[PDB]
């Protein structure tokens, strides 16, 4: 409606941050 | 690969079925990774969920930047 995208985005980087990180500590 | 969010959207749903219950997504969203706002939690699942039933489907929101 504003920004769907960037609510896409946020998603996008945090599963992606967070795969990575849960195998670094 | 397109594992980069979809495979990552899996890892929540308990139903099978493609849609998670609104209520569930918002616990866990606030709860692991980061830690976000209330306000980027319920927004989020706003822009998404047009429909108000509750089951927000997961793909929508991955496959909504190549729509």
């Amino acid at each position: 409606t504003v920004g769907k995208f960037y609510a896409t985005f946020l998603i996008q980087e945090y599963f992606r941050k967070f795969k990575k990180r849960k195998e670094q500590g | 690969s397109e594992e980069e969010i979809r495979e990552a959207f899996r890892v929540f749903d308990k139903d099978g079925n493609g849609y998670i219950s609104a209520a569930e997504l918002r616990h866990v969203m606030t709860n692991l990774g980061e830690k976000l706002t209330d306000e980027e939690v319920d927004e989020m699942i706003r822009e998404a969920d047009i429909d108000g039933d509750g089951q927000v489907n997961y793909e929508e929101f991955v496959q909504m930047m190549t729509a």
